[PDB]
């Protein structure tokens, strides 16, 4: 690691001043240097994490689905040919893409899962590991496809069953957490039924919870609920 | 598409 | 060059996919390969190649403000310490636009300036070197300060000396060097007066010309001399 | 900042 020589503590304040100046990059990788110091993430150190390769990839699949099209009306009727350079550069940043899943689900495997006791962190990092098995999803074609959706699903699901075991429904983890599975099964698992389902029950469970909040916990829960509502109406 | 967090 | 196996056409060609997609740096890497074929650039090349630069550097330049807006804060009285980080941070970011920089100063150099013979090239090439020179300027702080302002100012009068010889006053190229030309002095040379003489002589000839020109000409020259009243605007 | 192209 080109960071093994830089302290925890420096790697953290800098990924907090890359975010400051918009480098995510860096961001990603300074925070990718203090999992690999080896000890446990505080939530605003998981935050960052999160924060910095959510940025990242969000990048490469807006370049990739930018790419994607090209190549799709590049192989329609009408068009007679332009060569192999579309499906090249779409390539080049989908492997590009799969090396930034494959380093993030190489954090939370070795170790930052198997050391996570509490639900805020155990879910946290299976939801992550359910989104960057969703990204490789999104891309995916080959023999491995099912094993990759399926990868997702089983993250998802163990996040699942734990947040509703130890969290209340109106968690902002939880809740995000529902939004991204619901997604999931949205546009990868083909059952829109299951995403609507899963949204209107989450956002309704939430909704009775609220009145046990401060200002500004209700201010996090009623955030991440209009998201839920937000695609229950591009849905429905 | 759909809002993710 | 990593892309010395590739086609120059292909470059070319993956240069468009790559801003289509918002890739600015795979971008500009397909045009430092096209550039190192050692062939001239056409129009649309030339300006595949600034455009992709200008990205790059661009949010570097955005980054590096922002770090050292921090840094200087850091330093002020009262903030008692927060150690290295900050600085070293400032640090990298600047290597690297500096690297950039040189990145394309060598190019221009390496051959490009040298073989451009029509003012429209060579006027293009010079008013780059002057900018990216003007880049360095921004960041400099040493015994070579003097000597990086005086190469942006040698390469940006050469060009103004050939645009005024050899274009016409509306000329986009020779509009947009006057523009940057007057910002290099205003911002880099301490030379406000000499800054805001440039863009109002500019703007004020350009007009005149604009009754020879046809409307996608018009509009073409009459987007940058509103760059010209902007900056007036700000200065007066 | 001013304008540059
Ligand atoms: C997008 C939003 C509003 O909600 C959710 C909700 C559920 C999940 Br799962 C993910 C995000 C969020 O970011 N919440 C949040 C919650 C706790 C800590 C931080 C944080 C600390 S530091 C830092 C930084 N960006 N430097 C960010 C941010
Ligand atoms: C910013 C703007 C409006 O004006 C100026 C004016 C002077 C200078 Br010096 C620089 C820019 C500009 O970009 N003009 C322009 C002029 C000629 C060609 C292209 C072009 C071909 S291809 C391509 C692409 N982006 N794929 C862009 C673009
Ligand atoms: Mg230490
Ligand atoms: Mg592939
Ligand atoms: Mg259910
Ligand atoms: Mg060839
Ligand atoms: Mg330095
Ligand atoms: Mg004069």
């Amino acid at each position: 690691g080109a960071m093994g020589s830089m302290e925890r503590a420096s790697l953290i304040q800098k990924a907090k001043l890359a975010e400051q100046a918009e480098r995510y990059e860096d961001m990603a990788a300074f925070m990718k240097g203090a999992v690999e110091k080896g000890e446990e993430l505080s939530c605003e150190e998981r935050n960052l994490l999160s924060v910095a390769y959510k940025n990242v990839v969000g990048g490469q699949r807006a370049a990739w689905r930018v790419l994607s099209s090209i190549e799709q009306k590049s192989n329609e009727e009408g068009s007679e040919e332009k060569g192999p350079e579309v499906r090249e550069y779409r390539e080049k940043v989908e492997t590009e893409l799969q090396g930034v899943c494959d380093t993030v689900l190489g954090l939370l495997d070795s170790h930052l899962i198997k050391e996570a006791g509490d639900a805020e962190s155990r879910v946290f990092y299976l939801k992550m590991k359910g989104d960057y098995y969703r990204y490789l999803a999104e891309v995916a074609t080959g023999d491995d496809k099912k094993r990759i959706i399926d990868s997702a699903r089983s993250a998802y699901q163990e996040a699942m069953d734990i947040s509703k075991k130890e969290m209340p429904p109106t968690n902002p983890i939880r809740l995000g957490l529902a939004l991204n599975f619901s997604v999931f099964h949205y546009e990868i698992a083909n059952s829109p039924e299951e995403a609507i389902s899963l949204a209107k029950t989450t956002f309704d469970e939430a909704m009775a919870d609220l009145h046990t909040l401060s200002e500004d916990s209700y201010k996090d829960s009623t955030l991440i609920m209009q998201l839920l509502r937000d695609n229950l109406t591009l849905w429905t | 598409f759909p809002a993710t967090v």
